[PDB]
């Protein structure tokens, strides 16, 4: 199990590599066996998709009491916590795990 | 018969899709209530506003209209973080 935590796998998911395929300047009239270097100045744009099916182990409880949840704050405040501020910047403002219901042992 | 048990205890709440079913056993005593019989009560001018005219039966009742007689306090927590709403659909009573 990789210790900065999640999901140790034999075969994760493959890397993906991406590159913009060189496209050269204007060659030499006259023929010179060196590799090129003189390029046309180039970078590229796009969308990428990821989608990934989780599949959930449903908490099967008998536990009477309620259970610690996830909540954010009722209280005000200047900004929405997980939201962008007034220039647009979007924050997370705390680590949120995972490990809020409860099992026995 | 006097030596079998008759019903079983019957606590739980199974959630299966966007239904979820309570059951809840109590053990329950009932008194024998006015001696048996029916009686008058009244009350007067205590003022106006709280005068009444009615009558007291030898008989108990089963209440059962408060939520935590079906959820518990998980099963709350479990119903109010992760739906926006609920009604009761049918009760079968025992």
């Amino acid at each position: 199990s990789p210790l900065m935590g999640g999901f140790g796998l034999k075969h994760p998911p493959p890397q993906i590599l991406i590159k913009n395929t060189p496209v050269p300047a204007d060659p030499p009239t006259t023929f010179n066996q060196s590799k090129l270097n003189s390029f046309i100045t180039q970078y590229s744009t796009g969308q990428v998709s990821v989608e990934i099916e989780w599949e959930l182990q449903k908490e099967n409880s008998k536990r009477w009491n309620p259970e610690i949840q996830y909540t954010s704050n009722y209280y005000k405040s200047t900004s929405v916590d997980f939201a962008v501020n007034t220039e647009g910047v979007y924050s997370e403002p705390r680590p949120i795990g995972t490990r809020y219901l409860t099992r026995n042992l | 018969g006097v030596g079998s048990s008759s019903g079983n205890w019957h606590c739980d709440s199974t959630w299966l899709g966007d239904r979820v079913i309570t059951t809840s056993t109590r053990t329950w005593a009932l008194p024998t209530y006015n001696n048996h019989l029916y009686k008058q009560i009244s009350n007067g001018t205590a003022t106006n506003d709280n005068t009444y005219f009615g009558y007291s039966t030898p008989w108990g009742y089963f209440d059962f209209n408060r939520f935590h007689c079906h959820f518990s306090p998980r099963d709350w927590q479990r119903l109010i973080n992760n739906n926006w709403g609920f009604r009761p659909k049918r009760l079968s009573f025992k």
